[PDB]
């Protein structure tokens, strides 16, 4: 599964 | 809510607290209260709702995740029953974020930043249920992710720099609901690489801060490339 | 509990699907329902009760320190409230295992082993509450969190070689009481030198996995020892 | 504060 933008 | 009676600059207080101690339900909770009070949220404030709500969500996807799997690989009823408990709960969740950018978040943001944020964060909840989605309803789901994302591509192309780090973490993940959830994994390559050329071109106009904050979510989008080609 | 309807194998079943999931407070409520069917727990869901609380609390407690630490450095009253409210949730979890000890697992666990596990964790639940606790009511947590560990000393010690995993798990929480509660840390000292003593003593009796048991809690013992001196 | 037994 493809990373979307991280929380941070 | 049971936030009605807490001032909203301790709430907002609380969910920064919240965050510090790593309590996410609580940050979340201290933030939805925060939103009913009904004014606009800030920027910082916006990013207080997002954090929150993503870290529930995403502990929430990845238990999901991991009982799908034992599912699977079981091809007793115990493991169906738990992933479905974790499914309602996560579309709960899913649906209570949907439902505060609808009541009266979205419609109340003028200003190009805050409306392409709460879109974008409209198509990444509806891109949550859609994971978890089967058949029919999936369709309705995924166009209804695909519709905020698009509404919030074409206002953050008219309305920001490419470089903008709102405008790249929208195409990042609506590239990500291309390859992941639309079965188009051309259209989620061409979308990352356009942005990814579109925001390096214009580095030269960045502030040093600014660059690094551009540059990390450029970085992100290339590693998505390399994954994907 | 909410698990009365549920069958006791259907709870031990999720309980380690949470596990794997990593949601620990789905676990602790089913290893709860689990305990209420009035069966005595077998060794590995005496674990799963241990492992499921064990997260939950260390959670609560690692929130505590992070706001108690803020509160201290800020010498508004959203930090305390919120240090109270964490306070209050952390209490209500310490008071459900207590209860479940003695409502009525203690009483019923005849073994050396199942006893002085439930002893042991009895002392390790009024620990928490003593690291929370303020003045006098504080005293009388203290008294039984030791009055707990002692006993089960007194019984392992009868009843246990000095290897065995459980024997030396209490000794080391025995000993971090002494050091971090009791203000005794000469006490905590000795008995951590002790331990690792006799359990080196007695590694010759063991099996390849037994010892790798053993030398693991007997590290973390020389860890503290090193800390302590 | 001093490490207690951890939970694996
Ligand atoms: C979707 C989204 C995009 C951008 C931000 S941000 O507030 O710009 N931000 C700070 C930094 O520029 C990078 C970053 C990485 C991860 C999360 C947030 C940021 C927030 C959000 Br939500
Ligand atoms: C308090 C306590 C002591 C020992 C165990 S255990 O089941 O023996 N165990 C397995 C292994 O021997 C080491 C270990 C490390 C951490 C937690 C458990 C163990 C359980 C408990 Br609770």
């Amino acid at each position: 599964r493809t990373p979307s933008l991280p929380t941070p | 809510g049971a936030m009605g009676s807490m001032e909203r600059a301790s709430l907002i207080q609380k969910a920064k607290l919240a965050e510090q101690a790593e309590r996410y339900e609580d940050m979340a909770a201290f933030m939805k209260g925060a939103v009913e009070k009904g004014e606009e949220l800030s920027c910082e404030e916006r990013n207080l709702l997002s954090v929150a709500y993503k870290n529930v969500v995403g502990g929430q996807r990845a238990a999901w995740r991991v009982l799908s799997s034992i599912e699977q690989k079981s091809n007793g009823p115990e493991v169906r029953e738990y992933r479905e408990k974790v499914e309602t709960e996560l579309q709960g969740v899913c649906d209570t974020v949907l439902g505060l950018l609808d009541s009266h978040l979205i419609k109340e943001a003028g200003d190009a930043e805050s409306r392409v944020f709460y879109l974008k964060m409209k198509g990444d909840y509806y891109r949550y249920l859609a994971e978890v989605a089967t058949g029919d309803d999936k369709k309705r789901i995924i166009d209804s992710a695909r519709s905020a994302y698009q509404e919030a591509m074409d206002i953050s192309k008219k309305e920001m720099p490419p470089t903008n780090p709102i405008r790249l973490g929208l195409a990042l993940n609506f590239s990500v609901f291309h390859y992941e959830i639309a079965n188009s994994p051309e259209e989620a390559i061409s979308l990352a690489k356009t942005t990814f050329d579109e925001a390096m071109a214009d580095l030269h106009t960045l502030s040093e801060d600014s660059y690094k904050d551009s540059t990390l979510i450029m970085q992100l989008l290339r590693d998505n490339l390399t994954l994907w080609t």
